[PDB]
């Protein structure tokens, strides 16, 4: 038989979710639309010559329906909770709300915390949005400080304008997913 | 696969600003989505509710339970689809033009009653439907055999049972999304804002459905904690408050927000409840065990009238609650910290609000 596995992505709303599941799946960033769906979808994965069924299920729009969201929970095997770059309000919920649940929900669940947009650690605007409000963006130390810290499996980055290193996720969920 | 622009003309996109194309590519998904759902719900029927059903496996109130009221909203969405084919026929083009009443139509109105009511029964039910499956899966040959086979349907897309049941939830939950986006794109004022509403709707239906899932476990979690309970601490014999206390059953109560909490009662005597905010009581409990205690040591009740209480902020640490019970006898405070002030700020707030919701009940 094959092995499936059931990979569940949290992080607040605004930091790109079910796109970073769609370029994950389609292996492509779509340049014409991205789309606003993306359904439960059973993705074809090998990790470490292992084969891997990885099921991956959004949960973009649960993020205000906080008895709803937990549906999305049940018999997950990975979980990738993420925080935008360019938002340390995002990071900061990281300790603050989807921990607390995740563990709570799904115990022994090993956390992946991922840095996505981080394409614009470096924007004119984006530094510069934040800096009227005295914040700036994450700081990859940072971001491995929180993930060693909310007791994470490892940490990773990747571009939201792209593809960039968004495979790397994955592979690293799967091995996650593969230990118990 | 495809976008809108794959269908239309080089010539036809060329008369079109590049988010006038964006809102079509939008729509087009609103509309796409839609049929894929219908799509799923009807697998759920055919391949499985119909198949199980024939099969004589399940009895048919373990059919109801699984199931619940997959046509109510197989249905619902059906035509809601039909409706939407409707809307591009009604363009010649392949530009759907204003959408905009057919939005509220839709998810406005008596759509949105009928849209909310089929929906929280449907979602609700799935915690106790997925229960069913994976009881009756260990349970019985045939019904484990069963989901098997049919999960190796390819209309599944190699989902099971457990995944697929979920999607209604799911749904419903993208729409004020696809709404957001659409309204995102429209440029004329007076539809913009016609998008903008229905995309509200979506909202308050789905709080709903979510309001409609709370209270729903929320009766099955009291029907739990009641049944491992232990009052027999309790001290026949100290003040006659306590037939009240022995006798209390969460479970005739509406369960308003629950968790655990950690009472300083004293800087040298600090004890860790987990704690119910029902109706019309707080409660105190011990988890010990399985059985959670209700006790009263130093007299301080594990039981707090809402019609007594006020709650304050305390103002060094950011995660205490001063609850005060007003009585004839004192006013007895439970000085309560929680894991984070995200807590806090909530128990402080369905305390607050409950407190007056009852005393408001004259």
């Amino acid at each position: 038989a094959a092995i499936r596995k059931k990979l569940v992505i949290v992080g607040d709303g605004a930091c790109g979710k079910t796109c970073l599941l769609i370029v994950f799946s389609k292996d492509q960033f779509p340049e014409v639309y991205v789309p606003t769906v993306f359904e439960n979808y059973v993705a074809d994965i090998e990790v470490d010559g292992k084969q891997v069924e990885l099921a991956l299920w959004d949960t973009a729009g649960q993020e205000d329906y906080d008895r709803l969201r937990p549906l999305s929970y049940p018999d997950t095997d990975v979980i990738l909770m993420c925080f935008s770059i360019d938002s340390p309000d995002s990071l900061e919920n990281i300790p603050e709300k989807w921990t607390p649940e995740v563990k709570h929900f799904c115990p022994n669940v090993p956390i992946i915390l991922v840095g996505n947009k981080k394409d614009l650690r470096n924007d004119e605007h984006t530094r510069r949005e934040l800096a009227k409000m005295k914040q700036e963006p994450v700081k990859p130390e940072e971001g491995r400080d929180m993930a060693n810290r909310i007791g994470a499996f490892g940490y990773m980055e990747c571009s939201a304008k792209t593809k960039d290193g968004v495979r790397e996720v994955f592979e690293m969920a799967t091995r996650a997913a593969l230990q118990a | 696969p495809p976008n809108w622009q794959q269908l239309v003309s080089r010539e036809v996109l060329l008369g079109l600003k590049p988010c006038e194309i964006k809102r079509q590519e939008v729509i087009n998904e609103l509309f796409y989505t839609e049929r894929a759902h219908v799509r799923t719900l009807k697998v759920l029927d055919q391949v499985f509710y119909q198949r199980v059903s024939r099969e004589g496996i399940l009895s048919p109130s373990e059919l109801r339970k699984i199931f619940s009221n997959l046509e109510d909203i197989l249905q619902l969405h059906i035509g809601l689809n039909e409706q939407m084919k409707a809307v591009r026929k009604r363009n010649e083009t392949s530009v759907i033009d204003q959408i905009g009443e057919d939005l509220l139509t839709w998810f406005s109105g008596p759509g949105e009653e009928k849209l909310k009511h089929a929906a929280a029964t449907f979602c609700s039910n799935q915690p106790f439907a997925l229960e069913m499956i994976k009881s009756r899966q260990k349970k019985d040959s045939r019904f484990q055999t069963f989901v098997q086979d049919a999960e190796s349907n390819p209309l599944c897309r190699r989902l099971q049972l457990k995944d697929i049941i979920p999607t209604q939830m799911q749904r419903l939950t993208k729409y004020p999304l696809l709404l957001d986006n659409i309204a995102k794109y429209t440029e004329w004022p007076t539809e913009r804002e016609k998008v903008k509403k229905a995309a509200d709707h979506c909202r308050q239906i789905l709080n709903f459905v979510n309001q409609a899932v709370k209270e729903a476990e929320n009766k099955q979690r009291l029907e739990d904690y009641q049944r491992r309970l232990d009052t027999s601490s309790l001290k026949l014999s100290e003040y006659p408050n306590v037939e009240e206390l022995r006798n209390l059953d969460l479970t005739k109560r509406k369960m308003i927000h629950e968790g655990p909490l950690v009472w300083k009662v004293n800087r040298d005597k600090t004890i860790d409840l987990y704690t119910l905010l029902l109706e019309d009581i707080l409660v105190l409990l011990q988890k010990q065990d399985d059985r959670l205690v209700l006790r009263c040591h130093s007299t301080f009740s594990p039981v707090i009238k809402l019609s007594t209480v006020l709650v304050r902020q305390v103002a060094t640490d950011n995660k205490a609650l001063f609850v005060i019970s007003m009585s004839d006898n004192g006013a007895q405070i439970y000085e309560l910290v929680a894991q984070t002030v995200s807590e806090k700020t909530v128990w402080q707030d369905l305390i607050c609000r409950m407190a007056a919701s009852v005393k408001e009940q004259s």
